[PDB]
């Protein structure tokens, strides 16, 4: 079975740059080679078929080339909405096989996060658990640090965090952190704070509440 | 008007059996080369099987013997019978249409997630993330829903039955130390109209066929 390789594994570029990704077959596949675009959570989408034919409705800034064992896909004016993983796929011999994919990310101006904090709901409190949630919205680059502080004392070991994929419109990220305590423990302290550091901020930002 | 929509996915014990369905609209399965293709971390996208218009079926080596692809033309639905499931069969399964029988996969469904494990399904609890003076900035207000303690993946969340999509961020789930998942979904809206608009998160966990609509009220 034909092994399909792709390089680079990922790349970063800015809006308007021209980007070229490559695909190699282990042996000759003529031009029996297709390209798919996929964004996280979504199904793949066919972009180029037979190495160089645009599927109907694909923007003209996409183009593909090659024949035999080496193939390329090229985007000429990278747009925010071109953020995705791109897969190549051969159909010359059975069974058809896919490459491992190349991830295209986008650079943009530094943007500091907006920071919000949510106390636990009473619906959850009566069940005996208290989750406190800190939201970092629409920032860039993706590197950011959140620290939880209870009565001004830093915490460890009771929080979890998760960052979104890059936004296809404004090229930013968001981040959600949750601090989970027992109702007993939660009710023994006063002030709850998340402290946020990010290259867009010269000093760490703190959002807090009492109770 | 032309789409594919898969169903049937969820939790299955090793050696168990599952049946996936895929309903087509805008075309007839009986005159099209339909395929199943799965995706999981590690092996990436993997072709699984196909059924030709005339009726020939072919299978990948890794599922030969265990899976069976079929279609009912009356319902225009396509099926994948899954027997003797193994750990490595955990994946998102997509049905896809092709032309020419030379395999292009021109149209794909949403995908359906099959998790092979010996654990038990658990449906989530949903708690509001209410807008307050600690979640407002420059005329904008943040609010959300916290979807806590479920297994397996996935949880999907809509706002206002699909009518609110601007400004929404549904975060990848995290794995809690209990082996259970938790996720949050948030939206930013104008502060000035919190008193007049209504915001409801719609949480669907199909593996435990659970549905919750939670109104999120300002504090």
């Amino acid at each position: 079975e034909i092994v399909m390789t792709q390089s680079p594994s990922s790349l970063s570029a800015s809006v308007g740059d021209s980007v070229t990704i490559t695909c190699q077959a282990s042996q000759d596949i003529s031009n029996y080679l297709n390209w798919y675009q996929q964004k996280p959570g979504k199904a793949p989408k066919l972009l180029i078929y037979d190495a160089s034919n645009l599927e109907t409705g694909v923007p003209s800034r996409f183009s593909g080339g090659g024949s035999g064992t080496d193939f390329t896909l090229t985007i000429t004016s990278l747009q925010p909405e071109d953020i995705a993983t791109y897969y190549c796929q051969q159909y010359d011999n059975f069974p058809p096989t896919f490459g491992p994919g190349t991830k295209v990310d986008i650079k943009r101006t530094v943007a500091a996060p907006s920071v919000f904090i949510f106390p636990p709901s009473d619906e959850q409190l009566k069940s005996g658990t208290a989750s406190v949630v800190c939201l970092l919205n629409n920032f860039y680059p993706r590197e950011a640090k959140v620290q939880w502080k209870v009565d001004n004392a830093l915490q460890s070991g009771n929080s979890q965090e998760s960052v979104t994929e890059q936004d296809s419109a404004d090229s930013t990220y968001s981040l959600s952190s949750t601090l989970t305590l027992s109702a007993a423990d939660y009710a023994a302290h006063a002030v709850y704070a998340c402290e946020v550091t990010h290259q867009g901020l010269s000093s760490p930002v703190t959002k807090s509440f009492n109770r | 008007q032309v789409q594919l929509v898969e169903s049937g996915g969820g939790l299955v014990k090793p050696g168990g059996s599952l049946r996936l369905s895929c309903a087509a609209s805008g075309f007839t399965v009986g005159s099209n080369y339909m395929s199943w293709v799965r995706q999981a971390p590690g092996k990436g996208l993997e072709w699984v099987s196909v059924i030709y218009s005339g009726g020939s079926t072919y299978y990948a080596d890794s599922v030969k013997g265990r899976f069976t692809i079929s279609r009912d033309n009356s319902k225009n639905t396509l099926y994948l019978q899954m027997n003797s499931l193994r750990a490595e069969d955990t994946a998102v399964y997509y049905c896809a249409r092709g032309s020419s029988g030379a395999w292009y996969f021109d149209l794909w469904g949403r995908g359906t997630l099959v998790t092979v494990s010996s654990a038990s399904t658990k449906g989530p609890s949903v708690f509001p993330l209410a807008p307050s003076s600690k979640s407002t900035s420059g005329g904008t207000a943040a609010l959300g829903c916290l979807v806590k303690d479920y297994f397996p993946e996935p949880v999907t969340v809509s706002w206002n039955s699909g009518a609110l999509t601007s400004g929404v961020h549904t975060f990848p789930a995290v794995l809690q130390s209990s082996g259970l998942y938790s996720l949050s979904s948030v939206v930013t809206v104008p502060s000035s109209s919190l008193g007049t608009q209504t915001y409801i998160c719609n949480v669907n966990h199909k593996p435990s066929n659970t549905k919750v609509d939670k109104k999120v009220e300002p504090a």
